[PDB]
C-alpha cells in the first residue's frame, strides 16, 4: 500500500542473529558520513523517534585509511566503552576531515586528552581486553551485514537502508522521511 | 568504425590498463562501474551492431543508447561528489552484480595489478557517436 522493499529500506538476504536493534555505519574519512552526521544529525534525529530504550549504536570501520582507519576504529572503541562517544564524534570527523590535522595515533591520542579523557585513562582501555573484544563486535560487526559502502544502517539486523527510497531536494523533509523508517522497522 | 573505436578503445582500455598496475594501485569504486561502462559497450561495440556484418547498425545505437549514457554519469556523478559532498550516498570498495554476472570482479579489478579526461571524455565519446550514427 505504502512502504517498501527495494524503495526506502531493502530487506537484509542473510539476516544476521544477536544483532543490535538499530546500528550505524561510519567511517571518519566519508565525506557523506561526515554529512549524515555532521550536517544533517541524523543519529541524534532518528535516536528520537525511537520507542522506549531501543538500543541505538553506532560502529565505525577500515577500508578508508590503511594503518590510521585501524587505530582510528581501535580508538574510537574506546570512546565506545568508556560512553564517552557523544564528546568525541565531533572534534574526531573535524580533527580528520574538515582540520586535515589528524596523521597518527597520538593526534587521536590528543583528541581524547583534548575532550576531557585522561591520556592514562584513555591508554588504560585502549590496550585493554574491553576494547579489543569491541573492536571485533565491530570488525565482525560489518563483516555480517555483508558490508560494503558507508555511512549505513540495519534495523535489528534484518533491514539495510536505502536512503534513495526518499526526497533528495529538501533535507528538514528527507531526514524525518528517514527516522519514519526506522521507526517503523523496529516493530515489524 | 570498428578499427578507429577499436584502435582507440584498445588505446584507452590499455591507457587505464598499461599503466593501472604501473600507477601502483589506486584506489576506485567507482573504478569498475566505468570501465565497466566501457568494456561492457566497446568490446560489444565493435562486435556489437557495426558487428561481424554491417547491413544492420541499429542494435549498436541500442547498445550505444545505454552505453556511455552511464558512462556520462557514472563519470558525471563520481566527480560531482569529489569537491562538492553529499549525505545521501557512500564511499565503498566492493565488488557487486544484481544477476549473478560474477567473474566480472574477480578479473578486471582483480587481474589490475586523472578523473579529469575520463569524465569529459566519456561525453566526448558520446555526441560524435550519436550525431553520426542516428
Ligand atoms: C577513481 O576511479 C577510477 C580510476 O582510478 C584508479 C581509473 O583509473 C579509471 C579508468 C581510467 C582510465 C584512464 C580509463 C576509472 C574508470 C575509475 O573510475
Ligand atoms: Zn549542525
Amino acid at each position: 500500500a505504502q512502504y517498501e522493499d527495494g524503495k526506502q529500506y531493502t530487506t537484509l538476504e542473510k539476516p544476521v542473529a544477536g544483532a543490535p536493534q538499530v546500528l550505524e555505519f561510519f567511517s571518519f574519512f566519508c565525506p557523506h558520513a561526515y554529512q549524515f552526521e555532521e550536517v544533517l544529525h541524523i543519529s541524534d534525529n532518528v535516536k528520537k523517534k525511537l520507542p522506549e530504550g531501543v538500543k541505538m549504536t553506532k560502529y565505525h570501520v577500515n577500508f578508508m585509511g590503511g594503518d590510521l582507519g585501524k587505530d582510528l576504529t581501535q580508538a574510537w572503541a574506546v570512546a565506545m566503552a568508556l560512553g564517552v562517544e557523544d564528546k568525541v564524534t565531533v572534534p574526531l570527523f573535524e580533527g580528520v576531515q574538515k582540520t586535515q590535522t589528524i596523521r597518527s595515533a597520538s593526534d587521536i591520542r590528543d583528541v581524547f586528552i583534548n575532550a576531557g579523557i585522561k591520556g592514562e585513562e584513555y591508554d588504560a582501555a585502549w590496550n585493554s581486553f574491553v576494547v579489543k573484544s569491541l573492536v571485533a563486535q565491530q570488525e565482525k560487526a560489518a563483516a555480517d551485514v555483508q558490508l560494503r559502502g558507508v555511512p549505513a544502517m540495519f534495523v535489528n539486523g534484518k533491514y539495510q537502508l536505502n536512503p534513495q527510497g526518499m526526497d533528495t531536494s529538501n533535507m528538514d523533509v528527507f531526514v524525518q522521511q528517514y527516522a519514519d523508517t526506522v521507526k517503523y522497522l523496529s516493530e515489524k | 568504425a570498428w578499427l578507429l573505436m577499436a584502435f582507440t578503445a584498445l588505446a584507452l582500455e590499455l591507457t587505464a590498463l598499461w599503466f593501472q598496475h604501473v600507477m601502483l594501485l589506486k584506489p576506485c569504486v567507482l573504478c569498475i562501474y566505468e570501465r565497466v561502462a566501457l568494456f561492457g559497450v566497446l568490446g560489444a561495440a565493435l562486435i556489437g551492431a557495426i558487428a561481424p556484418k554491417t547491413p544492420l547498425r541499429y542494435v549498436a545505437m541500442v547498445i550505444w543508447l545505454y552505453s556511455a549514457f552511464r558512462g556520462v554519469q557514472l563519470t558525471y556523478e563520481h566527480t560531482m561528489l569529489q569537491l562538492y559532498p553529499s549525505p545521501f550516498a557512500t564511499c565503498d570498495f566492493m565488488v557487486r552484480f544484481p544477476e549473478w554476472l560474477p567473474l566480472d570482479k574477480w578479473v578486471p579489478q582483480v587481474f589490475v595489478a586523472m578523473p579529469q579526461w575520463l569524465l569529459g571524455i566519456f561525453i566526448a565519446y558520446l555526441i560524435v557517436a550519436v550525431l553520426v550514427v542516428i
